[PDB]
C-alpha cells in the first residue's frame, strides 16, 4: 500500500548492476544453469515507482544453449531479482543475445 | 513486483572499405633502324 513519494525513495537504493542469463527458471538462490558470463547493466533513476535498464545490453550464448530466464545481480555478489525472458531462444551456433530493456517495477 | 523484461533486435555497425592500386610499366631502348620491309643495298644518287 506504498505511495509513489514511498515507492520512488525506496528502487533507488536497489541499484542492480549485473544481469546473467539461465536456462531454465532459477531456483530461490540461483546458482547452476548460468549459461552465459555476467555483464555490466546500467539502470536509471527511479520515476513513479519503478526503473528500467537504459542500455540496450548484448551477451554472448554460447553454442548449443537455451535461453529462458535472468537473474538480475548487484555489485555485491547477491541475486537481486528473477525472471523469465519473453521469447526464449536456442543458439544451435555462436551468437549474441540482445535484451532491449528490463523494467524493475512496483506499480502492481 | 514484476521484474519482466523485453527483448530488441540485434544492432550493428561496421565500417568497410576495399582499396587496390595502380602501377605503370614501360619498356624502351633508342632506336638503331627498325623492321624494315625490303632491307636492300642500295646506291643513291643525286
Amino acid at each position: 500500500t506504498l505511495t509513489i513519494d514511498g515507492k520512488n525513495k525506496i528502487l533507488a537504493t536497489l541499484t542492480p548492476t549485473t544481469i546473467v542469463l539461465h536456462n531454465v527458471d532459477p531456483t530461490a538462490d540461483p546458482t547452476a544453469n548460468k549459461v552465459t558470463q555476467p555483464v555490466a547493466i546500467f539502470f536509471s533513476e527511479p520515476n513513479n515507482g519503478l526503473i528500467a535498464s537504459e542500455d540496450t545490453v548484448n551477451i554472448t550464448v554460447p553454442a548449443s544453449a537455451t535461453v529462458s530466464h535472468f537473474s538480475l545481480w548487484d555489485d555485491n555478489s547477491k541475486c537481486v531479482a528473477t525472471g523469465a525472458l519473453s521469447s526464449p531462444q536456442f543458439f544451435a551456433e555462436e551468437g549474441i543475445y540482445v535484451i532491449s530493456s528490463v523494467s524493475i517495477d512496483l506499480n502492481k | 513486483t514484476r521484474v519482466h523484461s523485453y527483448r530488441g533486435v540485434l544492432i550493428i555497425t561496421d565500417e568497410l572499405t576495399v582499396e587496390a592500386g595502380s602501377r605503370v610499366s614501360l619498356s624502351g631502348y633508342v632506336s638503331d633502324g627498325g623492321t624494315s620491309d625490303v632491307f636492300t643495298i642500295c646506291r643513291l644518287l643525286d
